[PDB]
RNA sequence: AGGACCGAACCGACUAAUGUUGAAAAAUUAGCGGAUGACUUGUGGCUGGGGGUGAAAGGCCAAUCAAACCGGGAGAUAGCU
RNA sequence: ACACAGGUGGUCAGGUAGAGAAUACCAAGGCGCUUGAGAGAACUCGGGUGAAGGAACUAGGCAAAAUGGUGCCGUAACUUC
RNA sequence: AAUUCCUUGUCGGGUAAGUUCCGACCUGCACGAAUGGCGUAAUGAUGGCCAGGCUGUCUCCACCCGAGACUCAGUGAAAU
RNA sequence: CGAUGUCGGCUCAUCACAUCCUGGGGCUGAAGUAGGUCCCAAGGGUAUGGCUGUUCGCCAUUUAAAGUGGUACGCGAGCUGGGUUUAGAACGUCGUGAGACAGUUCGGUCCCUAUCUGCCGUGGGCGCUGGAGAACUGAGGGGGGCUGCUCCUAGUACGAGAGGACCGGAGUGGACGCAUCACUGGUGUUCGGGUUGUCAUGCCAAUGGCACUGCCCGGUAGCUAAAUGCGGAAGAGAUAAGUGCUGAAAGCAUCUAAGCACGAAACUUGCCCCGAGAUGAGUUCUCCCUGACCCUUUAAGGGUCCUGAAGGAACGUUGAAGACGACGACGUUGAUAGGCCGGGUGUGUAAGCGCAGCGAUGCGUUGAGCUAACCGGUACUAAUGAACCGUGAGGCUUAACCU
């Protein structure tokens, strides 16, 4: 629909960095403790990447504190304030949900060196 | 006070400032045209008839010609009427815009559900279905029982069973209104409303408050 | 989407190491506990010499699910495994005097203030 | 329910509509109009035109695509080396149906379908 | 379940009441072989539309 | 044959 | 070596579903038990009705068994419908 | 009783994989099972997948799901050794 | 207790909760020595109970793939 | 007794009120909180497990509460077959025995294609008085009605203290219900990829068939819940128990006799849905038809010629509509369906060629190639000129206007 596509238009970023499954990334949100406003990094793997437009969605894979954690960002969204690549994974799928049965140094990804 | 017919363009998301996801349908509503007035002289009561949208002139009939041209306005897709509450006055030929809406916070959404045909006592009243395993014979999604012996002898009035489901009138209640964008002639309403995408919406000021 | 039968880790140092829940407390007919729910558990197993032991039954609160919470912009957090913090059945304050792996600012409430003081860190 | 929903089940699984129209796709390249039922004649045009488009443009490619669909070189041959160049302008609609009354034995729609530059 | 009563040769023909057949409300005429068909089929001798459609 | 009252 | 083990042919019939005016007056499908032995099977023979045979269930003796089938006594008798 | 998803002794015994007469795909050879055409409701049958939980189901883990091969390591109570 | 009516005897184990299960007591209505008593490795499509694993059995059902049911043409039953 | 299937469970319920909760009151051995007892009230609501064939009951943990009964001890042409209650076997006991036990124990075939009534849905005919297309009014009928916790008022009133409100307001939950698919997910045998065995395309390379979709990994549209929007109301009328004003009969007293006022989740409205076959068949707006002639039984009469309107149906392309009918869009003066073009999405760097390596294989061309149901376009294919049904100004009586 051209009336939707204009109305979701006006609302997407325009300055979202490329970056693709396997690729270890940094995001920084924006939490709030009443008064005061902060951002948090939340680091790990690229595990899913929704490409739908305004409605894209990505998934971050961390272990913290030995326990394993994912979050969907959505990508649009104005609490998501800044989004880093550290390094860039090589990987056969777009999918990784694999990682989730495995860990230490069964989960590595090699490097996209070139 | 009177509402609007509208279209459902579709769904989809407007992010807020302070960064909450509010989910919107998209309502297109074009400029009303009043064709028909009523009044308690004529009618027995007060009510305003409308039209919206275009249609083929090979499909005007010549009944339904001659009643647009009567009013002086061009055939819309359809026609409808709303109530007119003391103080409310309009004239034939008149345009009512989405702009009716600014002031109004809350809205009444009324809509033809989705049509499922034939639908089962389990999809259409939520009936538990039977034991799927022990021992259960070509009896796991049926109704059960349907009455009682001898006496009454008959099955009740309203019996829950199986039969047409959807494709019905609906009404949604105390929907807010997120914005109104009379420049491109949209309506924003929080939240989901009856009937597929392109189908024909009325919306009224929430009746409640 | 915790419920009667399902075990839980502990997310706390109070000895218990698995409890099953037996009752989703606050409601009638209530189906499921989420994060921040207190639930009705009995301990399964415990480490040797802790504070509680095993078919005692307490209170706890839920602190991470694998189904997960859902967040005002529509993002979800999720964790690897269901984990509780033991409660005491009356006071409902915490047993354990430190708590293990991340929690969720669901628990940021006067009354479970004390284990998002004490978190390692909250989501 | 089938809300926007595509294809025909024809009373057949999955494995048996597709060697069917591929059968009857090899048919309708080699005699240029086949007799059929009114709702396969339908579907068959889902399945050819896209077979005309690909041989628009001849590659080993395309020519090993086309194989993989078809499953015989004869057609192939004539796709690349007569239709394609045939229908080369045309946008689309490379084919046209015809009914044709109903069939003795069952009363079945029977319709006719042609290559349209026959 | 079977009946309880024979119903009568009344009950019968309302039943069948509805079973009536329809008669092809009519025959469309080619405007070049003359021909009587029915309308978007080919004529017995293979025209339509007033063109030779197949040599059959 | 059958259940018998 | 073995009334040994696993497992096809072969022999059986533990569970579930289907079927129940059946595809079938005892089956089908998926699993199941034995499978060199007190095994299984082809051809022929013998035992006869208060009799046979029975690793015994009143089980089997031609879709029939606390006494087979056919014909006769015979139109048994029926204080019953 | 049927152009009946049943029953019926012997002989022959190709290739690749496999321990194999199991199983998969094929050869020689033989068949597509004597009503079809559409549509893609409830519901019945035979199957596939399933978030979180994991027997809470039920008279009962019934039925499903799961285990499943070869080589090597290792292996308790009890015992008629 | 394949035997025990009263009886869910009483005590212990197992469970958050156990009329079933296991151990023990002896008040054995109404065990008991070849119509055998009491043990017992192995074995059993044997009865009961518990645990790990597994799971649409279930909370609570959803979707999908085939055969029917539905419509059209031909043939054409039955109980009652 | 030429058969009324018999316990419990499952599924589905429906009524009473002798009220479990929520609602309104009186008295109290009622300070507050919380209780006891009685009156009114049937709108809505009214646990999950362990044991047991169980009903029940006990126990564990909840809840505002876990009501009592009727309906063939509701419900087997709706399911089960644990128990009772056939044929096998055994125990205790009784009997010389065959056998027996309102004793125990293990095993043990649950049939039916719906004619009628009833009920849930969905059509055809005729009627409503000339025909046709729409929009309504609303007699009447149905759905809905639950309730916790926190905070404020207020640590106030009350109380020695402990403890701790009424009335009123706000927020946020549980169960239930409607809608929807933007989000999180499921499915996705019609999309892409990996891979085992074997057969084939002459062979290599590349592909295809079969093996449950062979096994698997992702996934578009649609459908969908665990996902996310909304709902229960406020208000009004007349009242139940109850509380009163003025007031005599009865110089007083008295809510009642005359008169007047308050009072509940019950009743009538308010909210949502159906609805003029509402035969009592309603209303409003628009559109269409303005010819002759004969005969008999002289009428609401039959027929011949001419005429064929508005509109409808049929046919075709079809749909988020659908079992079939029906309903909606479109039919060249056209985006209805398919194809095609562009995009998106999904998968994940195709084939061929070149280079590196002994080879498996890797790298470059290359985020390539392919891509269903999606989005925006485009007459390339199919949606024909017709024909068919439907008529020709629409009874009588009376009244009121106009003539
Ligand atoms: C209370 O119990 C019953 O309600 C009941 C029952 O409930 C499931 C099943 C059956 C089953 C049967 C019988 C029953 O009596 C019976 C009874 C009473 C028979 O008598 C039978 O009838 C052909 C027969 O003639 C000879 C036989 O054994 C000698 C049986 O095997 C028989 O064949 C059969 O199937
Ligand atoms: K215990
Ligand atoms: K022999
Ligand atoms: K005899
Ligand atoms: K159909
Ligand atoms: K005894
Ligand atoms: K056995
Ligand atoms: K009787
Ligand atoms: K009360
Ligand atoms: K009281
Ligand atoms: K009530
Ligand atoms: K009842
Ligand atoms: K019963
Ligand atoms: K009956
Ligand atoms: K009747
Ligand atoms: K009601
Ligand atoms: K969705
Ligand atoms: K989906
Ligand atoms: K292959
Ligand atoms: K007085
Ligand atoms: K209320
Ligand atoms: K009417
Ligand atoms: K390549
Ligand atoms: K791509
Ligand atoms: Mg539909
Ligand atoms: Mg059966
Ligand atoms: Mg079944
Ligand atoms: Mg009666
Ligand atoms: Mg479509
Ligand atoms: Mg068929
Ligand atoms: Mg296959
Ligand atoms: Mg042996
Ligand atoms: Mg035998
Ligand atoms: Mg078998
Ligand atoms: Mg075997
Ligand atoms: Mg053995
Ligand atoms: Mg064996
Ligand atoms: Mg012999
Ligand atoms: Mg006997
Ligand atoms: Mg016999
Ligand atoms: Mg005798
Ligand atoms: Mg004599
Ligand atoms: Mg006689
Ligand atoms: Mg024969
Ligand atoms: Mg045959
Ligand atoms: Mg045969
Ligand atoms: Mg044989
Ligand atoms: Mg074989
Ligand atoms: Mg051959
Ligand atoms: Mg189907
Ligand atoms: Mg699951
Ligand atoms: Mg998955
Ligand atoms: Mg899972
Ligand atoms: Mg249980
Ligand atoms: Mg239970
Ligand atoms: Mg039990
Ligand atoms: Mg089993
Ligand atoms: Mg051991
Ligand atoms: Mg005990
Ligand atoms: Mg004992
Ligand atoms: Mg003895
Ligand atoms: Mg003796
Ligand atoms: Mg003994
Ligand atoms: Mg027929
Ligand atoms: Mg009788
Ligand atoms: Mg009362
Ligand atoms: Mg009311
Ligand atoms: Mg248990
Ligand atoms: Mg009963
Ligand atoms: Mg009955
Ligand atoms: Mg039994
Ligand atoms: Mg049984
Ligand atoms: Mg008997
Ligand atoms: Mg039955
Ligand atoms: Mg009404
Ligand atoms: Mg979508
Ligand atoms: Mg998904
Ligand atoms: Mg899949
Ligand atoms: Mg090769
Ligand atoms: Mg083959
Ligand atoms: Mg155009």
């Amino acid at each position: 629909s051209n009336i939707i596509k204009q109305l979701e238009q006006e609302q997407m970023k325009q300055d979202v960095p490329s970056f693709r499954p396997g690729d270890t990334v940094e995001v920084k949100v924006w939490v709030v403790e009443g008064s005061k406003k902060r951002l948090q990094a939340f680091e790990g793997v690229v595990i899913a990447i929704r490409n739908r437009g305004l409605h894209s969605a990505f998934t971050v894979r961390k272990i913290s504190n030995g326990e394993g954690v994912e979050r969907v960002f959505q990508t649009h969204s104005p609490v998501v304030d800044s989004i880093s690549v550290k390094r860039r994974g090589a990987v056969r799928k777009a999918k990784l949900y694999y990682l989730r049965e495995r860990t230490g140094k069964a989960a590595r990804i090699k490097e996209r060196l070139n | 006070m009177i509402g609007l017919v509208g279209k459902k363009v579709g769904m989809t998301r407007i992010f807020t400032e302070d960064g909450v996801s509010i989910p919107v349908t998209v309502i297109e509503v074009e400029a009303n045209r009043v064709t028909q007035v009523k009044d308690l002289a004529n009618d027995g009561y007060r009510a305003i008839q409308v039209t919206t949208g275009a249609k083929k002139a090979n499909r005007v009939t010549k009944p339904e010609a001659g009643h647009f041209a009567k009013a002086g306005v061009e055939a819309g897709r359809g026609l409808w009427e709303f109530r007119l509450a003391e103080g409310e006055e309009f004239t034939v030929g008149q345009s009512i815009s989405v702009e009716l809406f600014a002031d109004v916070k809350k809205v009444d959404v009324t809509g033809t559900s989705k049509g499922k045909g034939f639908a089962g006592t389990v999809k259409r009243w939520n009936f538990r279905t039977q034991d799927a395993t022990h021992g259960n014979s070509l009896s796991h999604r049926v109704p059960g029982s349907i009455g009682q012996n001898q006496t009454p002898g008959k099955v009740f009035k309203g019996k829950k069973m199986a039969g047409q489901m959807g494709n019905e009138r609906v009404t949604v209640q105390s929907l807010d209104v997120v914005r109104v964008d009379a420049e491109r002639n949209l309506l924003l309403v929080k939240g989901a409303v009856p009937g597929a995408t392109g189908s024909d919406l009325i919306v009224k000021p929430a009746v409640k408050a | 989407m915790i419920q009667e039968q399902t075990m839980l880790n502990v997310a706390d140092n109070s000895g218990a190491r698995r409890v099953m829940c037996i009752k989703v407390l606050g409601g009638s007919h209530r189906r499921y506990a989420g994060v921040g729910d207190i639930i009705k558990i009995t301990i399964k197993e415990a480490i040797p010499r802790g504070k509680v032991k095993k078919g005692d039954v307490l209170k706890a609160v839920v602190v991470r699910t694998k189904k997960g919470v859902r967040r005002p912009d529509g993002s979800v957090i999720r964790f690897d495994g269901n984990a509780c913090v033991l409660l005491n059945n009356n006071s409902e304050q915490p047993i354990g005097t430190r708590i293990f792996g991340p929690v969720t600012r669901e628990l940021r409430s006067e009354k479970f203030m004390k284990i998002i003081s004490l978190a390692p860190e909250v989501l | 329910m089938r809300h926007r929903k595509s294809g025909r089940q024809l009373n057949r699984n999955s494995s048996h509509r597709q060697a069917m129209f591929r059968n009857m796709a090899g048919s309708l390249v080699r005699h240029e109009i086949i007799k059929t039922t009114l709702p396969k004649a339908k579907e068959l045009r889902r399945v050819v035109e896209p077979l005309i488009t690909l041989a628009k443009t001849d590659s080993v490619a395309n020519r090993r695509l086309a194989f993989a669909r078809t499953r015989d070189n004869e057609i192939v041959a004539k796709l690349f080396n007569e239709l394609g160049p045939r229908f080369a302008s045309r946008a689309g609609g490379y084919t046209r149906i015809l009914k044709c009354g109903f069939r003795a034995g069952d009363n079945a729609p029977m319709a006719y379908i042609e290559l349209v530059d026959r | 379940a079977v009946q309880q009563n024979k119903p009568t040769r009344s009950k019968r023909g309302m039943r069948r009441s509805h079973d009536a057949l329809t008669a092809v409300t009519s025959l469309s005429v080619d405007k070049t072989s003359g021909e009587k068909h029915l309308r978007h089929h080919i004529t017995a001798d293979g025209y339509y539309r007033g063109r030779k459609v197949i040599a059959k | 044959a059958a259940p018998q009252k």
